[PDB]
């Protein structure tokens, strides 16, 4: 009789995800009246409730830029990376 | 019934209603206290039941954490023509039957209670006193609000209620408004800080951090236990409360041999001889901080 | 009629108890289980039932 | 119409009967305080466009 | 009960210290001073009332009536 | 496969503040942002 | 931990009982965090948010 | 599972396992002595009406805890409590789950080798400073000649 | 409101009970309206038609 | 008060039994079912209940 259990070797983990689509995203610096301490970020057809009302962005050209078939890895506090395999929701032996 | 090992003194009684000192002076596993057992009923007082190892309002009052208001409890028998029942009438409560008193935390951050005349009981809304012939009133007071208290030194003199779109909450007049006024009854969370008044909040973002202070340990003893208090033959297996002030601190002096779990042994000095009491670490205790 | 509290006092004073207009009875804690009967009959207060302001002694 | 309702009152009161897509809310459970935020198409902007 | 020997009626925090309902009787005793000062002279300070056989009674936090020892 | 990698002319890379990834691709957009209720005025600015 | 990952989005925690019954659109999530004296808890198993 | 191997008491009576110094220091006469040290680091569970309980101490011998007369060991076997009109059992509760046998293989060079352990039970494996995750765990153990 | 949106078309309201049982083709609807003193009702939750 | 063991001895010594401060009784195995009563009253040990150090004989 054999009882086997897995244990983690390194005290770190990696997060694997995929990008279904890419979205245009504009960063604005709001040089307000008597003071320019205001920086905002917003996407297509979206509004942000800043001071003195709100600021909206149309960006009517293209709200998307297609999709992809790779996978992305994130190591928290260390950065990101790209792996050239399709993102599979079912585990497979010999893969990521 | 580990929840009946109260932190601090555990004095769950109110001034004047001192006819239940057998079981409401320090609350132990044995007796039954009317002003405490209501908190442990299933489905009622869920916020305290989550933070079950923190002090109640009466416990905080008896530890001088929370002060007592001016006219601490203006009796309806002698002061029913005085502007007393003002903060109570803006709350929507629900008292059970056979209760002659009920305590709450008033606007100033102190404890005030409503006491019916003798032989009367508070109605279902705790607003009126009614008399029933041949009824046995409970000896305690019903806790009106769902709250838990603790000991803090953080100052809050600059803390004030900041609610958006609210002209007036409870008895506090936030601002002056004219026109439409949607008036309703709502469940508002609130907090009380040192040197401040009641502070109503739009959101409740609170976190707890653990420590090794004496209030975070539950120390008990057995009844009939050899070489301990109440060392006599028993007909039932029951526990007894123990005071952690006797167990020596690590690298220190004490009066009783004391053993416990990992946290206690890390904090206090666990004995190598026969122990007098067992000191476990509190289920959920700690220090709670509100955002 | 008039919301009175009929109380009993004794001198071997010491308050024994009272019976109210509503039939509610309150007793001294020691005696829970010359004799006079004095009640607040003239100095009535509109804000409270100050029944210990004894006058009109029996 | 990522979040859609059946009446104006449901929209103005955020009633639970309104339907919405999975995973609209973005959670940032960073150790100091949580950040609950989302990016939503403003229907008024599209209406004015 | 209260402690009695201007006659001084000294009590605990429950009586006199909390409530201002203290009365005096002269002996079927006759009531002289009610509500600390009112007369149909007395005063209060801390837990002790003063009047310038005289008995003092007061109202306790337990809704009871406490009579003085008597002078 | 650290991020600064180019695949079929896409050149994915880390976004500023390391909060995600980007995608550098040939293209352009038309942006027409709108202000609303813009009111930010004081009194001390009356001096020249 | 078993309750922590299997938290249903439509089930409310006991801490937020002052909300009670509400008709607003709402969801509930549970996130694991660090466990240890540096995190703030004596236990080393992961805490919950 | 190993039901046809000797128990601790059987191994003691066959001279396989020795008896510790103070074989069982009675709590009636030695409650102020540093006896209950190896017992206090174990998490046990005794049933009721038991006046004694035996275990295999660190040195590889058998020790036991005996309550004063008419007392019984509590549910954690750490204290003695007295019940009126209770009939105590005449034996001692085996605290540990173990089986013994007769062996001649020498083990004088055998020692505990646990990775990442500063201290297990009453044995101080090494000296460490800093974070120390302290817990109760089920550890298998062996005793050799 | 829960009864208001979930009104079955074949279920008759209690107000129109003088109709009672009839063999004519018929349907029943419920519409939310304003709620507030300007609308005519002290409550601010939406009324029903 | 003082955690004493009141024991009975007899001489036709031979220990019969003791009754403890806690009410626990221990008897000689043979007699389980002149007379003196001596208890350890002065030579108390803090580490144990050495009740057989008999003094203060009855
Ligand atoms: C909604 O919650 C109830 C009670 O909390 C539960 O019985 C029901 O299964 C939940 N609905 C789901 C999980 O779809
Ligand atoms: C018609 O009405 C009856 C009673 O009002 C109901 O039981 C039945 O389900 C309805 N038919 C539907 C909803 O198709």
């Amino acid at each position: 009789f054999v009882h086997t259990y897995l244990q983690s070797v390194r005290k770190e983990a990696l997060r694997v995800f995929n990008c279904i689509d890419w979205v245009h995203k504009l960063t604005l610096e709001i040089t307000d009246f008597d003071g320019s301490v205001s920086t905002i970020d917003l996407g297509a057809s979206s509004s942000r409730f800043t001071n003195w009302g709100s600021v909206s962005l149309s960006l009517d050209a293209e709200g998307i830029s297609g999709s992809n078939s790779f996978s992305f890895i994130e190591s928290p506090g260390k950065g990101y990376a790209i792996v050239d395999e399709p993102f599979s929701e079912i585990p497979r032996q010999g893969f990521l | 019934p580990h929840l009946r090992n109260r932190p601090g003194k555990g004095h769950n009684y109110i001034d004047g209603m001192t006819q239940e000192d057998a079981t409401c002076k320090p609350v132990t596993y044995a007796g039954a206290c009317s002003s405490f057992d209501v908190l442990l009923e299933k489905g009622k007082f869920p916020l305290f039941q989550s933070y079950a190892h923190h002090r109640t309002l009466l416990e905080a009052v008896h530890d001088t954490i929370i002060a007592k208001a001016d006219p601490p409890s203006c009796d309806l028998q002698s002061a029913h023509g005085n502007p007393c029942m003002k903060e109570k009438l803006v709350m929507k409560t629900h008292c059970p039957n056979d209760y002659q008193s009920a305590h709450y935390l008033n606007n100033d951050g102190k404890m005030a209670s409503v006491k019916c005349p003798p032989k009367y009981e508070l109605t279902e809304d705790c607003n009126f006193c009614r008399q029933m012939t041949g009824a046995s009133l409970k000896k305690g007071s019903y806790p009106l609000q769902d709250l838990f208290c603790q000991s803090s030194e953080d100052d809050g003199s600059k803390l004030k209620t900041k609610m958006k779109g609210v002209c007036e909450v409870g008895v506090q007049a936030l601002k002056k408004c004219d026109g439409q006024l949607s008036t309703a009854h709502e469940v508002v969370p609130f907090a009380v800080f040192k040197n401040s008044k009641k502070v109503y909040l739009d959101k409740l973002d609170l976190k707890t951090e653990e420590n090794l202070l004496p209030d975070s340990f539950v120390c008990f003893e057995h009844k009939g236990q050899y070489k301990g208090t109440m060392d006599s033959g028993q007909t039932k297996r029951e526990l007894k409360s123990f005071d952690i002030s006797q167990c020596p601190k690590i690298g220190g002096h004490g009066s009783k041999k004391c053993t416990g779990d990992a946290a206690f042994c890390s904090a206090y000095e666990c004995t190598a001889q026969y122990a007098n009491a067992y000191c476990s670490h509190a289920n959920g205790s700690g220090i709670v901080q509100i955002q | 009629s008039g919301d009175y509290y009929w109380s009993w006092i004794r001198q071997p004073l010491e308050w024994i108890g009272y019976i109210s207009y509503s039939g509610s009875t309150y007793y001294n804690p020691s005696l829970e289980s010359v004799y006079y009967c004095a009640t607040n009959y003239f100095h009535l207060h509109d804000f409270g039932d100050l029944y210990w302001y004894f006058d009109l002694w029996g | 119409g990522e979040i859609r309702c059946n009446s104006e009152s449901s929209v103005l009161s955020a009633h639970e009967s309104c339907l919405r897509a999975p995973n609209l809310i973005s959670y940032k459970p960073m150790i100091d305080q949580l950040e609950c935020t989302t990016n939503l198409i403003d229907p008024f902007v599209v209406f004015e466009r | 009960a209260l402690t009695q020997p201007t006659i001084s009626c000294t009590g605990t925090s429950s009586d006199i210290g909390a409530y201002n309902f203290v009365s005096w009787y002269q002996q079927a005793p006759k009531l002289l001073i009610y509500d600390v000062t009112n007369r149909p002279s007395g005063s209060k300070s801390g837990n002790t009332a003063s009047l310038t056989n005289y008995y003092c009674n007061s109202y306790t936090s337990s809704s009871h009536v406490v009579f003085g020892g008597g002078t | 496969g650290s991020l600064p990698q180019t695949r079929n002319d896409k050149t994915f890379a880390a976004s500023k503040g390391n909060r995600g990834v980007q995608a550098f691709s040939k293209g352009s957009v038309q942006a027409d942002l709108t202000l609303m209720f813009d009111n930010f005025e004081v009194d001390f600015v009356g001096a020249a | 931990v078993n309750r922590c990952l299997s938290w249903r989005d439509n089930e409310t925690s006991a801490e937020f009982s002052f909300v009670g019954e509400s008709t607003t659109m709402r969801e509930n999530k549970c996130f694991e965090q660090c466990g240890g004296w540096g995190c703030g808890c004596f236990n080393v198993n992961p805490s919950c948010l």
